[PDB]
C-alpha cells in the first residue's frame, strides 16, 4: 500500500497508487491519447507546470532510454496513467517506467480510472490539479493546492526553460542501425539557423541537421540586433510551453525580422509567436490538442496528414491580417494549423513536423523552410 | 557436506531420512557461502568440480526426474537443484519441493547463470575481471574448464597469466580481533595473504584423503598424522593439506602448519606455488592423492616416496603382468575381453570359476 | 482467442502451425491485458472459467507434459503456461520454450500467484478490497468459486454485499477524445459507467453463440440478427450480446445496443440487472445461450419464447421419450445401460445394429 | 557497476561496490565482530561520526525491521561489509538492506576485505576513513576526506544526539508472540527515572519499564536542580558517542547529584562520565571493543558474562579514587567494565545490559540499580 492521490479544482478525487517520486505535483492537467511515445511525451518542454494523462492504459512496456529523450529533463510535472506493465520488455530498455520516475523526481500516480477523467477534461475542460502521493495524502490539501494554482493563461512558461546561454547544435538524427549519431564539423553543414529556445525539442534540431542545417540555439530572449549580427541564413522559432502572449521579447524581435527578407520557420509556440508578431490574437483551447492522431489539412493540396499534436492554445483565424494566410486546417475541429505570410518568407505550423512521438506525416513541412533559405541566399 | 556410498548397496534405499546413511563428511571454508560451498563440492571426493550437471537439458524427461529428486530427497539432490534452475525452474518452485531455504537457492540459482554466462563467451571471453569474479564465487579451473571447451591446465595458465591467485586466511576464534601464532589456514580470492610461509625450514607436505568412504577410512588419516608426528619431531616443518572435519589430521595440534583444503590438483598446487616444499607424501591418504600424484610430479612437485610411475606400474593391469613376468612369479589366468562372444571363449582357456572385473 | 474442434478430427495432427486449423474465433475489451484475456478465456465457449488447470499439482509427470506443451503448441497451451507457473517454471523458462513475450508471460504468472492466495484464504479471505482486485483482472465468480471450494452464486452474491458490480464503458474509436451517440458497450471493474440505460422503451435481449465451432456456425448468427432487426424494425429498443468478433451481429448497426461480452451467466446478468429488459431469447443463439436458459430463470431473468423446462423437455432424453409415448407416435428401442455387461443384453432386446452415445 | 571506494588516513584502499546511498562518508572507522544483529548496530546511536566494518561477512541475511531499530534513526556514517547477499530471508523482514541503507541515505559499500581492514585496524589502531560511493570515485579526495576528519577525541558527541526536549517513556520489551507491547499507562509503573540522553538506545528504556520504571527522557544538558525537581525515585546515565570527557555540564549534573542519595546507574557513556564525576579519569582505546561475545568478569561473585560492547573510550583503573570500586573486568584486554561508588548508591557498567544485539547475559544489572531504587522508596 504506497498510495497517491489527484484532485481537482472541481474538487474530483482520483484515488490509486503511487509510481514515481514522493511528495506533491501542481499543473494544469490535460490528457494525451497517444498510444506511443510516453517518454518522448514526458521530456517534452512544451509539458512544463502540465499534469499529463495517458488515455492508453499499459504505460511503460517498453521501458526507457535515452535516445527516447526530447530534452535533458522530464518537463510533465506529474503523471497519471492506469496501468503500470510489471515489467518492461523491449531491446532499447534501460530502465523501467518507476525508476526512472524517481530518477526525475516525478510524483506519478497509476491505478486510476483515466476514461472517466479524459471525459471530465473533455466536456468540463482543462482543470487544475494536484497529485499527492504519500503515506497518507490529505485530499482536502491536495484540492487547496488545485485552486491555488495559478494556471497556464498569462503564463510565461518559456522565459522558464529557455537556456542561459546560446549553443551550437550539429546533431542529427536516430536511426534503428546507428542510434544517435556524432554531432558534425560545422564544416559539413552547409546553412546555418537561428533558433530561438522557447523550450525547443532536440527532434527538431536534429531534423533541421538532417537537412544540412547547423544550428545556433539562442536563448528566448536574445534581441534581433543581436541575431541579425549573426548573418543567419534563415531563424527558426521553437515550440514551448505556457501563453505564447506574454512573450514580449519574441513579438518583438520577430516583428524585427519580418522586416526583413530573412526565411522564418515557427513550431507550436513559434508558429503563435509568429501569429502574434504579425497582428494576429492568441486564444486558449477548452482542452487543447493533445495526441498523435490528429488529421490536418493542407487547404492548398488538399491533403490530409495525420500528426503529433501538444497544445493548449490557438490563434484565432478571424483574427488574421491579409497579409497571414492560412495554409493549414484541423479536420477535427477546424482550427487553424498552418499560416504563411503573403509578404514575407514566413511560415508556421501548429503541429509537431518534427513529431517524436508520432507519424512522420508532417515532415515535408521542414522542406519549404529550407527551400526559403536557399532561395535567400541565391538574391542574397 | 555429508558422503555416501550407495552404489556399494545396489539394493538399499538411497533416499534420505532421520536415519543417517552417510560414511563420511567433507568439510570448506570460505570468505562467503558460494564460495564455501564449491570448494565443499570439489574436495568431497565424488568426482565433481562444483555443480555437474546430472541430466541434459535436452531431454523431455529431465524435468520429471528433477522435479523427483527435489521432492524425495537423495544423495545427488545438491546437484539436481542446479539442473532444475539450468531447466527453467524457480527459486520458489525448488523451494516448495526441497524446503531449503532460498537463501541458500538463490546462490545457487546465481551460479548456474555465471555458469551460462562461461558457456556462451568461452574462454575468449574469460577476462581478469571475469575469471577473478568466477574464483571468487567459488568456481574450480576444471568446471571452468568443461564450461569453455578447454582442459583444466588452460584455466590454470590463464590464472598465472593474470596473477590471478588465492591468498590464504586463517582460523583464529575471534574474526581477527586478536592476533594468532597458529597456522590453521584457508584459501580465498582475496586481497591480504596470511601465509606468511617460512624459508628457514625443510618442509615436508602430507596429503590426506577427504572425506572418508568405505575402503577410504580413519587408516589412511592414521597414516598421514604418523608422518607428520614422526618428520616434525624430527626437525621438519610438516604440512598437512586436508579436508575431513572428523579425524586428527585437522586437528591444528598435528602438524606445523595445516591447510584445511580440498585435496585437488588445483588446491594443492597453490600451496606448493607458495610453500616450496622439499616433499610431497601422496602415498598414506588412500586414493584420492594416489590419483593425484602423476598429475603433482608432472606439475613441478616433489613427488616423495615410491614414484608415481610405480605405482601405476601395479595398479596398471598388463604392466603389472609384464612385472610379474618378468620376475618369473605366479598370477592367475586372465584375459581382457571387449565382447561377450570373445569371452565364453577366452573363458573357456582361462578355466571357470572366473572372477569378473566390470 | 481462436477456437479449435481438434477433439472431432481425432486423427489429425493437433499442433499449431503457418496453416490455419481454427474453426473460429472469441473476443474480449478490457480495461487492462490481464482483464480483456480473461475474459476472452470464459467467452470461449470450451467450458473454461479462465485458466482451469490442465494437468494436476501432484502428477509427477506434470512438468514433462507441461514442457512439451510449451514447446511444440497446441490449441491448449494458454492454459498450460499457467500451469507451468503453478508448477515451479520461471518466466524465463516459459519464453525459452513459447517465446511469446515476457510482457505476456509475467501478467498470467501475477494471475497464477492471486489464484494461490485465494486457494489459501478461501472465502473467508474475500474481503472487498481483494474480491474488488481479483475482478479488476478479469476474474470470473466461477473460477474464484472453484478456487474458494464454493458455488459461483455464491461469490455473486458475495459481490453484491459489496455492490462490486461492474461498470461498462463504451467503444469511440478515438479514446474518449471526442462524445458517442452509439451505444457499443464492455463491462469493467472501473468508476464511472457510460451504459445509462433507457427507460422509456420496451427492451429486448438476444443473447449470441460466443465464438463459432463445428455444429454452431453463422447459421445461429443469422437468426440473432434477424431477431434483432425484426424487433427493432417493431419498436422494441434491442439489445444484442455477444462476443463473436466475425459476426453481423457484433456490427453496432444491428442493434440499438450491444454489448460485446462474454455470454455467460455471469456477464448477462450484470446486464439484465442494470437494463431490466422486457424479455430475452435464448433460442437463436446455439447451445451457448440455451444451456443457460435454467440458470437465468432461476436468477429472475425474463426469458421469452419456449421456456426452459420445456427445452429440457426435449433436451432430456428421457423427458423427450415420455413425451413421445405420451403423443403415443414412434421412436427407435432404446435402453440406457452403465455397465458393458448389461448392455450386451439389452442389446440383444433393442436389436442390431445400434447407435451408441 | 556501482562503484565504491574506502580510503584509509594512512592511505590504504579498498575497492568495491556501492550499496547504499551515492555520496560520500567520513569517520572513525571501526570493526564489529557481531554475527547478527547488523541492523540494531546500525540505529545505535553510539556510532555517530563512525563507519562501521562488520566482520561476518554476510551483512543483511534477514533484512530489516522496524522493531530492530534502536533509535530513530541510523547513526552510523558509513558501512562497509564483504558480502550483501542476494535476499534477505526471514519471516521479519519488511525491507532489504539496500533498500534501506537508501532510504536513509546512508553512504555504503561491500565486497571487499574486511579482513585485511579489521587486522589493520586491530593492529595499528583505528583510523579515519572516507567512502565515496559513485561513478568514478576520487582516491585523492577521500584519502583528503578522511584525513580532514578532525577525530572523535575531544569531540562530544552526546550533545549532538540528545533530545531537544525531554519526553515520556512507558513501552516495554518486545515478544516473539506480542512484538512491540502498548505504551504503559503511567500508573501501572511504580517507579520514575529520570533519564539523561547522551544517545540513548531505545532497549535500555524498554527494559526499565520491564521493571516498573516510568521514565522521563531529559535533554543531555538538563541541570541537576532542573532533574532533582522531579523527585526522582532514581537517574539514569544512557550510553552514547564520541568522548565523554568534554561533557562538562554533564559531569557537573552528576556530581551534584552524588551529594543526594539518590541512585544513579550508568551504562558506557554514562558509565564514563558517572566515573569522570567521581574524579576518575578516561582514556581513548586503541581500537576500542565492538562486539556481541566479550567475556566480563564480576569480579565481587567470581563468575563471567558474554556481553555485547560499543565503546572506544575507557575508564582507566590506575586513577580511580578510593570511592569508586572496581566490580567488572574484562577477560579479554583487563580492561574496566564496571564501578560502584562506595559512598553512594551509585554503579556502572562499561558494556550493555539491554544488548540489542547481544547476549542477555549482562541483563541482571538492572536489578542491582531497582534494587537500590527500592531502597531508597522504603526510606
Ligand atoms: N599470519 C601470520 O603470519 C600471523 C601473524 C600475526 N601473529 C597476526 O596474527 O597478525
Ligand atoms: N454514455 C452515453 O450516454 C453517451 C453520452 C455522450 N454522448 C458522451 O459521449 O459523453
Ligand atoms: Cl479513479
Ligand atoms: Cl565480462
Ligand atoms: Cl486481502
Ligand atoms: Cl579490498
Ligand atoms: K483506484
Ligand atoms: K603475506
Ligand atoms: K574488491
Amino acid at each position: 500500500i504506497k498510495s497517491a492521490l489527484l484532485v481537482l479544482e472541481d474538487g474530483t478525487q482520483f484515488h490509486g497508487r503511487a509510481i514515481g517520486a514522493t511528495g506533491s505535483a501542481v499543473g494544469e492537467v490535460v490528457f494525451n491519447t497517444s498510444m506511443t511515445g510516453y517518454q518522448e511525451i514526458l521530456t517534452d518542454p512544451s509539458y512544463s507546470r502540465q499534469i499529463v494523462t495517458l488515455t492508453y492504459p499499459h504505460i511503460g512496456n517498453v521501458g526507457t532510454n535515452d535516445a527516447d529523450e526530447e530534452s535533458s529533463q522530464v518537463h510533465a510535472q506529474g503523471l497519471v496513467i492506469r496501468d503500470l506493465p510489471l515489467i518492461a520488455s523491449n531491446f532499447r530498455n534501460t530502465e523501467d517506467l518507476s525508476s526512472y520516475l524517481k530518477r526525475h523526481n516525478i510524483v506519478a500516480i497509476a491505478d486510476i480510472d483515466t476514461r472517466k477523467l479524459t471525459r471530465l477534461l473533455r466536456e468540463k475542460g482543462a482543470q487544475n490539479g494536484c497529485i499527492i502521493a504519500g503515506d497518507n495524502p490529505d485530499a482536502a490539501l491536495a484540492l487547496e493546492k488545485a485552486r491555488a494554482f495559478p494556471g497556464l493563461n498569462g503564463m510565461d512558461l518559456a522565459k522558464e526553460v529557455t537556456t542561459a546561454e546560446a549553443y551550437s547544435w550539429t546533431q542529427g538524427s536516430w536511426t534503428l542501425t546507428g542510434g544517435l549519431p556524432q554531432a558534425k564539423k560545422e564544416d559539413e553543414l552547409p546553412f546555418h539557423v537561428v533558433a530561438y529556445d522557447f523550450g525547443a525539442k532536440r527532434n527538431i534540431l536534429r531534423m533541421l541537421v538532417d537537412r544540412g542545417c547547423r544550428l545556433t540555439i539562442v536563448p528566448a530572449q536574445t534581441s534581433a540586433e543581436d541575431v541579425l549580427k549573426m548573418n543567419p541564413d534563415g531563424i527558426f522559432l521553437s515550440n514551448g510551453p505556457g501563453d505564447p502572449a506574454p512573450c514580449d521579447y519574441a513579438i518583438t524581435a520577430i516583428q524585427k525580422f519580418l522586416e526583413t527578407d530573412i526565411p522564418v520557420f515557427g513550431i507550436c509556440l513559434g508558429h503563435q509567436l509568429l501569429a502574434l508578431a504579425s497582428g494576429a490574437k492568441t486564444v486558449k483551447m477548452k482542452f487543447g490538442h493533445h495526441g498523435g492522431n490528429h488529421p490536418v489539412k493542407d487547404v492548398e493540396k488538399n491533403v490530409v496528414m495525420i500528426t503529433a499534436q501538444n497544445h493548449g492554445f490557438a490563434v484565432d483565424e478571424a483574427t488574421l491580417p491579409a497579409n497571414l494566410r492560412v495554409t493549414h486546417k484541423s479536420l477535427f475541429d477546424g482550427t487553424l494549423q498552418g499560416i504563411h505570410r503573403t509578404d514575407k518568407p514566413a511560415f508556421s505550423f501548429q503541429g509537431h513536423p518534427e513529431a517524436s512521438p508520432g507519424p512522420h506525416d508532417a515532415a515535408p513541412l521542414f522542406d519549404h523552410f529550407i527551400e526559403l533559405i536557399e532561395q535567400y541566399r541565391k538574391t542574397a | 557436506i555429508p558422503r555416501f556410498n550407495f552404489e556399494k548397496f545396489a539394493g538399499a534405499n538411497d533416499r534420505l531420512t532421520t536415519q543417517m546413511k552417510s560414511v563420511g563428511e567433507v568439510m570448506a571454508i570460505g570468505r562467503t557461502q558460494q564460495e564455501s560451498l564449491q570448494k565443499a563440492l570439489r574436495g568431497l571426493e565424488v568426482g565433481a568440480t562444483g555443480f555437474d550437471p546430472k541430466v541434459s537439458l535436452d531431454d523431455p524427461e529431465a524435468l520429471t526426474k528433477i522435479r523427483r529428486e527435489l521432492k524425495d530427497a537423495g544423495a545427488d539432490r545438491i546437484w539436481y537443484i542446479a539442473d532444475a534452475f539450468r531447466a527453467g525452474l524457480s527459486v520458489d518452485g525448488v523451494f516448495n519441493l526441497t524446503n531449503i531455504d532460498r537463501w541458500f537457492l538463490v546462490q545457487i540459482e546465481e551460479l548456474v547463470r555465471l555458469e551460462e554466462k562461461v558457456a556462451e563467451v568461452g574462454i575468449t571471453g574469460l577476462n581478469a575481471d571475469f575469471l577473478r569474479q568466477l574464483k571468487r564465487k567459488g568456481f574450480a579451473d576444471a568446471r571452468l574448464a568443461k564450461l569453455a571447451g578447454v582442459r583444466e591446465a588452460e584455466i590454470r595458465k590463464l590464472r598465472d597469466q593474470y596473477d590471478l591467485h588465492p591468498v590464504y586466511k586463517r582460523v583464529d576464534t575471534c574474526a581477527a580481533e586478536f592476533a594468532t601464532d597458529t597456522a590453521y589456514m584457508y584459501s580465498t580470492y582475496e586481497e591480504e595473504c596470511e601465509a606468511n610461509p617460512s624459508t628457514d625450514r625443510e618442509k615436508i607436505m602430507v596429503l590426506g584423503g577427504g572425506p572418508n568412504r568405505i575402503g577410504q577410512g580413519i587408516e589412511f588419516d592414521y597414516c598421514c598424522v604418523h608422518a607428520s608426528l614422526a618428520l616434525r619431531e624430527d626437525g621438519y616443518e610438516t604440512i598437512m593439506v586436508n579436508c575431513n572435519p572428523e579425524t586428527v589430521s585437522t586437528d591444528y595440534d598435528t602438524s606445523d602448519r595445516l591447510y584445511f583444503e580440498p585435496v585437488t590438483l588445483e588446491d594443492v598446487l597453490e600451496i606448493v606455488r607458495i610453500e616450496k616444499p622439499k616433499g610431497v607424501i601422496v602415498q598414506y591418504g588412500g586414493q584420492t592423492p594416489l590419483k593425484l600424484a602423476r598429475a603433482l610430479e608432472a606439475a613441478g612437485v616433489p613427488v616423495i616416496g615410491t614414484s608415481p610411475d610405480a605405482i601405476d606400474r601395479a595398479e596398471d593391469r598388463e604392466r603389472f603382468q609384464h612385472a610379474v613376468e618378468r620376475l618369473k612369479l605366479k598370477q592367475p589366468a586372465n584375459a581382457t575381453v571387449t565382447a561377450i562372444e570373445m569371452a565364453v571363449e577366452k573363458a573357456k582357456e582361462i578355466g571357470y570359476p572366473l572372477v569378473v572385473r566390470p
